[PDB]
């Protein structure tokens, strides 16, 4: 129950900050293609807008 | 025979949601309190550089008495 709150706290700090966006917006692009040939699994291709999950 | 379950009518409900009540005033507000703070601090500066100047001139034209005896 309480850690939704917890989670919108974080999400306050962190996510709206231009500070964090300055070190994470252009930083480590991974296409799709060199995704899937690099047997990346899970987040690593969920970031890359394919679509799997186990 | 005891066991740990949910209740018959289950718990209570559980939020799983972004949640950002964007608080705050427009750009318009904000913009428009600076630019009163401004116009109120150039203002008193104003005044407070006049009289200052006035007092200077007093101050030099006393120099200006004393200057001969010295």
């Amino acid at each position: 129950k309480n850690f939704s709150l917890r989670i919108d706290e974080l999400e306050e700090m962190l996510t709206n900050n231009r500070i964090w966006r300055n070190r994470t917006v252009d930083i480590g692009v991974v296409t799709a293609e060199d995704a899937l040939n690099y047997g990346f699994s899970g987040v690593m291709l969920r970031g890359s807008g394919i679509q799997w999950d186990l | 025979v005891k066991q740990d379950m949910p209740p018959v009518g289950g718990y209570g409900p559980i939020d799983y949601k972004r949640n950002l009540p964007r608080r705050g005033l427009s750009g318009y507000s904000m913009f428009a309190v600076g630019i009163g703070a401004l116009l109120f601090g150039y203002w008193s500066m104003m005044r407070w550089n006049r009289e200052r100047r006035r007092l200077q001139i007093e101050d030099f034209e006393a120099r200006i008495a004393l200057m001969p005896l010295l």
